[PDB]
């Protein structure tokens, strides 16, 4: 299908033609926003994997303090904002590339590896909010300003080259801009809450009530807003209710 | 098995119920009373979870 | 009817409810070596992929930054040479960091930040060259392998000896080399019960190895029979010949480690012997022949027992004549 | 009030006022694997630099002490092709010394120093590439880091065991793997007077681990309460249960050391138990449970206590009944 | 008539009739490590030779595919550059794996799946070399030859020392550099029978070194006179004078034991001492000199002997005066 | 007179008269780490010299015998492309075996001779590469320059401790690393006789160190004073305070020996304490101090003594109160 070429190989040979402004191509702009996604992707995967991966099926993780750092409702409701509009730059990639020939690349990639980064960005955060340990997740935080930083970048060409609200890329660049500078709420998770790295004392909140083996199983009331809607505790009982009975 | 669980539970706080008010001068006869009290608190958990 | 520790050499334990996570990342290394095979070559080859990946991607955005994905050549030089797609940029990346160096594409000296990612490509692939050859000969040099080829009696025994009746296994080596300062932990396992009344469930209490200076020293060329004398100091004083059946809470483990000599790397080996598998009575057959002027030892004959006769009660009672 | 070693295994103390440096210039090496990782990182990337930039400056004075950076080419062959800059011989100490090679920059056999650099360039390469590689390995693979997977308890007790008074701790291991030839050194430290009027600040007495030989040597599986009975050759026979409080001079460590199974190579794990740490009458949980025919170790109940009674006096008054 | 191990110090044993091989290649490292010499090459060069045909084959069936290898050019590119045999495609193995990279031939990146065994044959190639060079440098590092350097004596003696009589020997160490931590292990193995009838061919009981604390460690710089004193607990109470001869079954072995300073890495050195290799009643010159400020030794006198007055009976009959 | 070992720990002694250097050739490896640094240098590039300037003459003699020195070019390709000199092969082999490979020279499908010596050369570079490269890295990483770190006191002494007399000395470490396992063999050495008149020359008997436990075994955090107890069973016994003058035969040597932390490899410290050397009647100064929450010692006070009162005779004396 093509030679696979990233800026289209749109025999005018200049897409790729970077020659009167270094960031005024408009597929750099596509090209630098890849970078914080693949950032991402190569640094968390080492470690969830050595983490999470590389403990074996002998040994067993904790089944208690589902310690919650704060503004957690509003970054599991923002994330899934975020896949809907990753959702949105994809299939606006597929109606924007196929009207013309052979396959400009630089309309799907982004959101692509930007849906594959916020998908491993959500389950590294629910890793680290499992296993408590708050010393990491500024690589989420350099990963949130680098998108932001690339995304204002993309925002202020578009805003150079008179691209107003009636294309929908614009204004859906828009939402994803005002969408990363929502998802700094990091900062909203490092002061004048939890103290972790850069401040001098650590606040150092306690656990919750219920959780330090009080027999309670129930398991609802402190999970995550993912699994708080689909019940992802339940299946666990629904499993071990299969070739057991359930006694009170 | 969890309906069958919630019915064997829902019986006894029934029981509980007949019980005391049969026995409403003669658990007053006793001092009892906060014993009583806690033995439905403990019915009625059991029944909500 | 639960075992501590297989007859291979695995032990059978859990490890249920480790709250902390938070100490097993600050070691990387040791969870590192301690995986299985194919996650070993699965992290190894995405190791070099991901670095190869993310190199190629620097090369491609500085070949896309300075023009030079564009074909419009006036006269100016490149970056690097020949590079026109993201293929020849992985292929640049391949051929810098394991250094194979062909020449199609080379770096000129027009960018100095091709210089700058270069360097630290050479820094990074000089880093992960080191730590992951070193990961991959630290995972096949490691001597738990060893415990293989160190066997052990299928059945230890109980029989008399000097007087006094001594618990005997036998252990054999199978190599033609060596293991160096080999020593001998045999411990019993049960539970037991204080007479506070305290109670562990897997008391690991040591009997000593009876040997001549009381140091737990062998030298494994023959296999030999390990005996330990059954004394008033040991836990074995009480042990019935009505107590050798199935659910017992009995467990005699042999725990023999030392340095290998060729590796030159520390080995273990670890077996059990269950209330089942400690016969009474019997002793091992000697194995070790003798012809054309060299030591001999059959294998085949291993656990090989005779059914000697022996006062059939306790070491106790046979202290009392 | 203040520490010997802390919880987590770092001794505290200061080495004030060596007045010899002439020692530590005598072996470089275990100080370059001594520090800290962005200064291993620091002196890894700046003695590769500058191994670079060094024969950088010597293949550019080779190159225009030739003429060959002038462009004047009338038909004379050069020392190294293509060179006109500084940065092209940069290019050209980077494409030998890491061995790339890419053969726009080659030695012509016109210059003989330039052989003489090239051999010298070669051997200084390899030397730096042995030293610093193993440098890194061995720095990525020292068991120090080891000691956050072996754990103990927060609190040690004392209770009674068979008729004495045992001062009880627990280490548990948190690997699947394990750790071979495991010993144990507790040590008592205070400051003691001598009846000769010798006063030392931390006296390094030790306490003997009861284990059944009288050699201190384990199984590192389960998670096993190391005890030490207390008797009148112990300096713990004073020892009073109103002398369990804060600014009490009475620190005992516990040093565990052993080779690591996978890696070979030997570990050491360090702890503390001061006088608030240490608690009275109470003693360990049973936390080996069994279920499916495996053992099963919960680490959530693992330094969790549960106060039996205990008489509250000393040793040395417990034996006299 | 027939010795356990010879006086270089290999084991005369046979090791027949083993049934499992399943055990063999568990471990296929040990037994990589532990060939001769010419296997050990031939394993070597066979290794990386056919890894270097099977790559050239995986390249010229590439070729061969893609019509590269049919010179009927009209204007498409090649998978790999300039390839047109089956021995350039072997020449392009060998300038991949062992990352020599002429460019000549080079990778272009018009074929995906020349480019997906570029990947594998890197791969490949780090894990071969990783493990061959790491295999032949713990071939060629091991501590088995440090054997030969350390030297014992020809004869052991037994003379009178302190009253009591000793069973002596001489053992030396013939570097400048030391061994760290050298233990002894003198064992005598004869065969033995048990008062209740088990014979058992080579018993390897245990003589202890007399030492002076009793564990057995000593300080190899000069050539030291092993020595140890036959008492009653000793199995050479009932040695008779007239019990030196041939065919006499009796075999006393010394092991040494301990980890070179120079490589680090542990040794071991044993040698044997027949009944005809005992010298009764002669003792050891003194061999240590001085001169210049320097204590100095003779090692061509090492082995000579001077024939004492001893008493010409057994040690349990010295006993009664 | 003539001291064993010196204060910095090189031992005084000469091995004259070897005759055999049949035992030297087998082990070239351990006399190949034994050099000097010059010596291993000089070793080091010339070996690697000499494989480059054989491999060339390889080189040179195909190109001869091909004709392609000889420039009569009418069609036919080459062995090696653009060799026409020696000096072009020198450039040639130093290309293959380090791989740098340029591509100005290569190795065209020709010759079929030149395709064994090019997989020859392979094979023996990677050899030589992996031995050398290996022999450089464990010269520079063996663990006597530990020893340097290790201190001792200038003097030892002798003092009253708890009704006995003690011969103390003082221990530091001036790392922040520890050394796990350290242990202590304390020997005193001299020339005795025995009462059947055996005279040894430098009898290394063992006194015990005085620990606690009775093993030998201690924690090198704060510099520490290792004492032993002058008992009858201690050749110290009859020690006279006016024996401790020059020409006195009797050398204290204490040998320290343990695995480094970082490193991973066994290291020996090794002092002596002449008769000189060895104070009567002072003890050390507490040199642990305490400021802001950590211990503090100060090694500038660390070899100093006091002068306390002592009974000024043998330990036999004063044992009879």
């Amino acid at each position: 299908m093509g030679p696979l070429a990233f800026c289209g190989s749109e025999n005018h040979s200049a897409a790729y033609r970077v020659d009167q402004g270094v960031l005024n191509n408009g597929c750099f702009v596509d090209a630098l926003n890849v970078v914080p996604h693949v950032f991402l992707l190569f640094i968390t995967f080492p470690i969830l994997f050595i983490g999470w991966g590389s403990q074996s099926s002998k040994v067993h993780i904790h089944h208690s303090t589902w310690l919650h750092f704060p503004g957690h409702n509003l970054r599991w409701i923002l994330t899934f904002m975020l896949l809907f509009v990753l959702v949105c730059e994809i299939a606006e990639g597929i109606l924007s590339d196929g009207v013309t020939e052979s396959h400009h690349l630089h309309l799907y990639m982004p959101a692509g590896m930007a849906f594959m980064a916020a998908v491993t960005s959500v389950v590294y955060y629910h890793n680290i909010e499992t296993s408590n340990f708050p010393k990491l997740l500024i690589a989420l935080l350099v990963y949130w300003t680098l998108a932001f930083i690339t995304k204002t970048i993309k925002f202020v060409k578009f805003l150079d080259h008179a691209i107003g609200f009636s294309q929908l890329r614009f204004c859906l660049t828009g939402l994803l801009v005002i969408l990363y500078g929502m998802l700094l709420l990091v900062e909203v998770n490092v002061i004048r809450v939890r103290r972790y790295i850069f401040f001098k004392t650590p606040r150092e909140v306690k656990p919750p009530e219920d959780l330090q083996d009080l027999g309670v199983r129930f398991l609802q009331p402190f999970v995550n807003l993912l699994s708080k809607g689909t019940y992802w505790w339940m299946n666990a009982f629904i499993k071990t209710a299969h070739k057991k009975p359930i006694d009170l | 098995d969890l309906q069958q669980l919630d019915d064997t539970t829902q019986l006894p706080l029934l029981s509980h119920f007949a019980e005391t008010v049969e026995g409403l001068t003669t658990i007053r006869a006793f001092r009892y009373e906060a014993r009583f009290q806690q033995k439905l608190l403990e019915y009625t958990d059991s029944n909500n979870i | 009817r639960a075992r501590f520790v297989s007859k291979k050499g695995n032990c059978n334990v859990a490890h249920k409810n480790i709250r902390e996570q938070g100490r097993f990342l600050q070691d990387v290394f040791t969870t590192l070596v301690d995986l299985k095979w194919p996650h070993t070559l699965l992290i190894f080859t995405m190791s070099f992929l991901c670095s190869w990946l993310l190199f190629a991607m620097a090369w491609w955005l500085i070949a896309f930054a300075h023009g030079d994905l564009a074909p419009s050549e006036g006269t100016a030089e490149p970056c690097v040479t020949s590079i026109h797609s993201f293929s020849s940029a992985f292929l640049f990346s391949i051929e810098v960091q394991v250094t194979i160096g062909f020449g199609g594409r080379m770096v000129t000296e027009e960018c100095p930040l091709a210089i700058l990612i270069l360097i630290v490509q050479n820094i990074v692939g000089l880093m992960i060259n080191a730590i992951m050859l070193g990961s991959i000969f630290m995972k096949t040099a490691q001597a738990h392998r060893r415990a293989e080829t160190l066997i052990f009696s299928k059945h230890a025994v109980i029989a008399l000896r000097h007087g006094r009746l001594c618990f005997m296994l036998r252990v054999g080596d199978l190599r033609k080399s060596m293991i160096i300062s080999a020593t001998i932990h045999m411990q019993v396992v049960r539970k037991t019960t204080s007479p506070e009344g305290e109670v562990v469930p897997l008391h690991q209490v040591d009997i000593p190895m009876e040997n001549g200076v009381g140091g737990n020293s062998i030298f494994l060329v023959a296999p030999l029979i390990i005996y330990h004398v059954i004394d008033a100091n040991s836990p074995l004083y009480d042990l019935a010949p009505s107590d050798l059946h199935h659910h017992q809470d009995l467990e005699i483990i042999v725990i023999l480690e030392g340095v290998v000599e060729t590796t030159g790397i520390t080995t273990q080996a670890r077996t059990s012997y269950l209330a089942d598998e400690i016969l009474w009575g019997q002793r091992f057959v000697p194995i070790v022949a003798e012809e054309d002027g060299r030591y001999s030892v059959d294998y085949s004959k291993f656990d090989n027992t005779v059914k000697v006769p022996t006062p059939l009660c306790t070491a106790r009672q046979l202290d009392e004549d």
